[PDB]
Parts: C-alpha cells; structure tokens; sequence
C-alpha cells in the first residue's frame, strides 16, 4: 500500500475530514484512490464521502443489509447524540451559511457570525430571560456544545464564530427531510 | 514581578502558576493563570501572562504546566482547539468581563470584596461608609 | 401638498442618510468614516468613541457597525467595507455647512446663456439655421478681432477674475459625485439576477445565461458612465486642459479666490480623473466574473429547496414546548457525519 | 399571540419580501375581524 495513500487515510479518520484549502497534499491523494480507500475502510463500516464542489473529503458510517441501524450504535462513533435544541441552532446555522454561500463568488473567504445576531432569533422561540448575562451565557453554552462536533469554532477576540462547511452535508435536502417528517409526527400527538 | 521572583529566590527561566476551584451541587468551575519569564530581563513589559476558566474535569495545574513546559504558548492556546470545557484569554479586561458575565453580578462586586478582605480597623460609620461601601 | 409630507416620513425612515444624519453618535462616526476612505474600522472606531464619553465601548462599537452594514450606508464585500453614495451625500451636506461658493453670480449666468444656445442649435436639423448661426459667430469674432487690432485688449478685474477662479473650481469639482452611484447601481443588478435565478432553478437559463458572450448587469447610469469615460479617453484634449489648468494657477489672484486644499484639487484634475475612471471598470469585471462564477458552481436549486425545508421545520417549531427540559433535551433525528475516530486505547504498547 | 411570533419569525427569510407580506396578511385580516364587530367579549379583549 503506498504511503501517500496510508497518511492520507489515518489523517482523515483521526480528524473526521480533510479540506482542501488546509491540507491540498492529502486532499488530491484521497480523492485520486477512491476504490483503494473505499476498499481499506470497508472491513470497518465506514465510508467516504465527497464534495468536489467545495473541496471536501469526509467520514460516514457505512449502510449495511439492516432496515434500521440508527448509526450511533456503531462502536467507534464516540459523539452523543443531538437534541432539539441543537437542532434548532443547526437550522438557524444552516439558513446563515445560505445566505453566505449565495452572495459569493470566486476568492476564498470564510463564514463570520456575531453572537448579537444569533441570539433574538433563538430568543424568538426558547423565549427571553430577564438579565442579558443569562442569555449570553446560554448561547455561550450551546455554541460550546456544537463545537465539539466540528461544526462551528472557538469565540474570536471579537466576538465571532466561523461556521464550517460540513454542516452543509449534515443539513442536506434528505437529511432535512427526514427531521421534518419526524418532528411533524412528534408534534401531532 | 515580586511574587513570580520571590522577593531573590528564582532568577532567569522561570514560571509560576495558581488556580482555585469553586463547586456547588453538580458542577464545578476553575479559575487560573499561568505566568513566566523567557530569561534574566526581570522587567515589567517581559512578563507573560495567560488566563484560563474551565469547567471540564481533565483540566488541572499539572496538566497546564505540562503543555507550557512542552509547548510554553502556543500548546496552551492549543488546548481549545481539542476540548470543549476551557476557555484562555492572554488579556485580564476580556477574563474578567466574561467572570463577571458568569456569575451574574455587578462590575464592583469584586472590588468590594478586595476592599473587605485586608481592612485593618472599624472606623467611624462616615469614614467606614466614605471610604469601603462606596 | 399631503404626499410630500408622506414622502418626507417615509424617506425619514427608510433612506440611509437621514438615519446618519438623526444619529445619536452622528458627528464622530461621520469623522471617522471620512478620515477612513482618504476589524481596522472596528478598532479605529472603537478608539475614536474611547475618549469622546462625556455626554463595553467595545461592544457598541461592533453593534453599530453592524447595524450600519444592515441599513446599507456601508457595504461588506467579502471581508472588507466599501463606501456608498448615501455616505458621500451626508458628507457632501455636512461639510457644505461651513463655506459653499455662490452661484447667483454674473459667470454662471453667461455659462448657462451660452451653453443654451449651443444646445438649441445643436437640436435643430435644418442647414440653413446651421449656416446661417455659423455666419453670424463668425462675423462677430471678425468684429472683436478688428477691435482687439487696434490695441483694446480686455482683461478681467481682480473681481472677475476671483468670481471666474471660484465658478470654474465649482463646476470643475462637480465631475467626481456620482461614481459610487455607477457601483450601487451594479450591485442591485448583481442581486437581482441572483434571486431570479434562484428562485426560477431551471437550467435552461442557467445555459443560455452561460452561453451567449454579451455582458449582463446593464443600467441606465452604466451607459452615461461608458460615454462619460469614452470622451475622458480623448487625450488630445486632456493635454490642453491640463495646460490651460497649470496657467490659470500662476495668476496673482489665485490666493485671494482659493486656498491650499482647493489648488491642490485643481492642479492633480486630470490625473485624478483617469485614475478614478479606471477604478470602476475593474468593478463592473469582477461583478460580471463573480455572476458567471456562481452560475457555473450549479447549486441553486439545492439553495431553494434547503431554503423551503428550513421554513418548514421553522413553521412547524413554533408548535412545541420550549420552557421544559425534558423536551428541550429529547434526541432528534440526525446522521453522524464527519465520523472522528476514538483513540485506540494502546496509549503506549 | 401566535400571529405575532409567526410574523415575528418571518422577517428572517429572504425572499423579497414575500413571506413577510404573507404572515402580515393574517394579523391584519385578524384585527379586521376583532373590529367588525365590537360587541363581543372575544374582540373586547384584544383591544380593549
């Protein structure tokens, strides 16, 4: 087995993902061998997914011969699970990540919110609290809680966080669809 | 510069750290530093400082010196980058905003306290009230 | 009588630059934003507000930044702030407060009767109208060189010649005020084209856009802008006017009529003209090479429906319980994606 | 009470305008019914 190959292959199991504009090296190796890797990551019921369009390799767990898996029960996914309140700021993340990725063109950038924005339309639905160190604290909380899924970034020095560009294969059409139909089942009856 | 050299007791290479834990029932949050000199220019303007509030409970003093012996700044501005429950600041004004955002309090509680905690006599009430609640 | 008052009202709330202007920190974000076009203007901002307090700086400072950028008196590009025609409108008002030359003057009243007869004859297609114009000019001149060969020649007063100097200065600075309008004008075009692309997203409009080579983003002001620039290209005239500009500045009355800022602006005219000229033409290319980008990238229709999902999950989560914690924390209905593996446990074998 | 949160969240969405006009339409079709007829206990005590 080469070594690019090997490198490349460890490198994005111990990440979860490999983006171009970070590691090019390991990105062309990974996306020029994908039966080589496709064949190493199947004894462990994993698979590679990727996105040409934004330069983007990452991790999934493999579907197998099983009408229900539920792909947390898998042992070498360590994260927990997400809740409803994580789903609501993911949603709200994704209709940002939208609006940036619409009024863009060709250049390299990256996807800045402020926490003052972010926090009247969650007060819109949790509702409002009465001091405002309460509400920062809790929307301090929850981006903490999503940053350990790789899906937003630490609090810059001035007061903003980076959205990352896997949410948009987490929040994809199907993936969308499926919470709906399941929410719509929770909240009638 | 007097506590960090011991006014001297350590000259040149040096670091010091401090913490202290506050718990309830439940759930606990540490508040430390970590400050060092690179060599002999005991100065004001080469003394560098770092801040740190954690809740997570993997975070301890050793392991903080540990990754300042390894790595002295960037290992420690790298410890937020691989856990969820910490949070450094290299600046006192943004620390200390965000420890007064977490315990919802005024911005003269803790001056209050550090007044209280070092006053030698009761005095009369107007100078006691003059010159400590106000 | 009554619409105009609703005008006013309306242009009160809406119009970015009465906003400025009924601000309360107006004069020194105004200050700071001029001295900026001649995160670095959140700084500056955020030291020009320290020592002003009198009347968490910080924080302030970013939120009306933002709030600004949302009102579109400032643009935000990618991660930069760009000027609009508001801004320059306020400032325009504000600095006209001090000193405005006057226009009820002898000089512009002979440049406007003059420039309405070149007008009028310009209009008019009969010949003999033309030749007979052509015949009276040319006599009338014949006539004051007969007079100027007998040794009266005519030379303004020191009061002429300063109300001259100044109405030339005025109508000469006049030629810069609309080329942030040229910009805004694109990018309204610009986000147009998008939302109608999104919202269609049919392919065939994609490939018909994507084949045909002939620009998009056309505007009224872009034409007047290509005409205006065309005729500035004409250097066989620029020279002239340069030459003419550099003798007019060695006069004796110069001090009298305008002061060091003015006689800079009017020594660098030309210069600064072409140079400004060709700073928006860049523009128009790289919004034309963005639009062309985003419609070859192809992932507009993936935009509508992410978009029509999101507004239904957002409908329908307005129908739960937020205030228990029981429900706040049920698990939901998501993939793992970006799976990071554990560390194997070896540690040190 | 629920008009108003979903007019309130609706002016988040960009689409020109359209799905704010939309949540607006039923708030004000609401107060139109709450006026018509004020003598009843329901419409006193939305603006009363």
């Amino acid at each position: 087995t080469p070594q690019r190959v090997r490198e490349a292959v460890q490198e994005m199991l111990k990440y979860g993902l490999l983006e171009e504009s970070h590691k090019p090296n390991l990105y062309r190796s990974a996306l020029t061998n994908i039966e080589v890797v496709d064949r190493i990551l199947e004894p462990l019921d994993l698979a590679m997914g990727v996105d040409e369009v934004r330069g983007l390799v990452f991790v999934t767990v493999r579907q197998g011969e099983v009408a229900e898996q539920d792909d947390w029960s898998h042992p070498l996914v360590r994260r927990q699970r997400l809740n409803l309140e994580q789903s609501l700021l993911i949603a709200i993340l994704r209709q940002h990540f939208i609006a940036y990725e619409q009024e863009s063109g060709t250049g390299a950038s990256q996807a800045l919110v402020a926490v003052d924005e972010l926090i009247p339309q969650l007060q819109v639905y949790l509702g409002e609290l009465g001091s405002e160190a309460k509400e920062r604290n809790r929307i301090i909380t929850l981006l903490d809680q999503l940053k350990g899924h790789g899906l937003v970034s630490a609090l810059d020095a001035h007061d903003r966080v980076i959205i990352r560009p896997i949410i948009t294969h987490l929040a994809n059409p199907e993936n969308l669809q499926a919470l709906v139909v399941w929410l719509r089942e929770q909240v009638e009856g | 510069v007097s506590y960090v050299r011991g006014v001297i007791a350590r000259q040149g290479k040096t670091v010091t750290a401090i913490a202290a834990t506050l718990e309830r029932d439940g759930a606990q949050v540490r508040l430390g530093a970590v400050l060092w000199f690179e060599g002999t220019s005991s100065s004001a303007s080469d003394l560098k400082k770092l801040w740190l509030l954690s809740e997570s409970p993997e975070q301890t003093l050793e392991h903080w010196l540990s990754q300042h012996h390894a790595g002295g700044m960037r290992a420690l501005r790298q410890m937020e980058k691989d856990g969820m429950g910490i949070w450094p600041y290299p600046s006192k004004k943004a620390f200390l905003a965000r420890l007064r955002d977490y315990f919802e309090v005024g911005e003269n509680a803790f001056t209050l306290l550090n007044r209280a905690a070092g006053l030698k006599q009761l005095n009369s009430i107007d100078e006691i009230f003059r010159e400590l609640v106000l | 009588a009554q619409q105009r008052s609703e005008r006013y009202v309306s242009a009160r709330s809406q119009h970015p630059a009465w906003l400025l202007l009924a601000s309360r920190r107006a004069p020194l974000v105004l200050g700071c934003l001029r001295t900026l076009f001649e995160e670095d203007a959140l700084q500056a901002l955020s030291e020009m507000l320290a020592a002003y307090a009198s009347q968490a700086t910080h924080l302030q400072a970013g939120r009306e930044l933002r709030e600004w950028i949302k009102r579109r008196l400032v643009v935000e590009r990618e991660g930069r702030i760009y000027a609009t025609d508001a801004l320059e409108s306020a400032i325009q008002f504000v600095d006209s407060l001090d000193s405005r030359i006057m226009t009820s003057t002898a000089s512009r009243l002979s440049v406007v009767q003059r420039e309405i007869e070149n007008l009028e004859t310009g209009l008019n297609p009969s010949p003999t109208g033309r030749i007979a114009s052509l015949r009276r000019r040319i006599q009338d001149l014949e006539h004051e060189l007969a007079r100027v060969e007998a040794g009266h020649v005519d030379v303004l007063d020191e009061a002429q010649a300063i109300e001259g100097m100044r109405e030339v200065y005025n109508l000469a600075t006049s030629l810069r005020a609309d080329f942030r309008r040229v910009e805004d004008s694109w990018r309204e075009a610009d986000r147009a084209l998008r939302h109608s692309i999104i919202s269609e997203h049919r392919g065939e409009i994609v490939d018909r856009l994507l084949d045909g080579q002939d620009a998009l983003l056309n505007t009224p002001e872009g034409r007047v802008f290509e005409s205006f620039q065309q005729q500035l290209r004409q250097s066989a005239e620029l020279e002239v006017m340069r030459e003419r500009l550099r003798t007019i500045l060695r006069h004796p009355a110069v001090p009298k009529a305008l002061n060091r800022p003015q006689q800079r602006e009017l020594r660098w005219l030309a210069l600064r003209l072409v140079r400004e000229s060709q700073a928006v033409l860049q523009a128009r290319a790289r919004s034309e090479r963005d639009v062309r980008g985003f419609m070859k990238t192809g992932l507009a229709a993936e935009h509508h429906r992410v978009g029509q999902l999101l507004n239904d999950f957002f409908n329908l989560a307005l129908s739960v319980d937020w205030q228990r914690q029981s429900e706040r924390r049920k698990p939901a209905c998501l993939p793992p994606v970006g799976v990071a593996i554990t560390g194997v446990p070896a540690i040190e074998r | 009470q629920h008009a108003q949160r979903q007019l309130n969240s609706a002016r988040f969405i960009d689409d020109e305008g359209e799905s704010h006009y939309k949540a607006l339409q039923a708030l004000v079709g609401l107060l139109k019914d709450a006026c018509e007829h004020s003598r009843n206990q329901g419409a006193k005590a939305l603006l009363d």
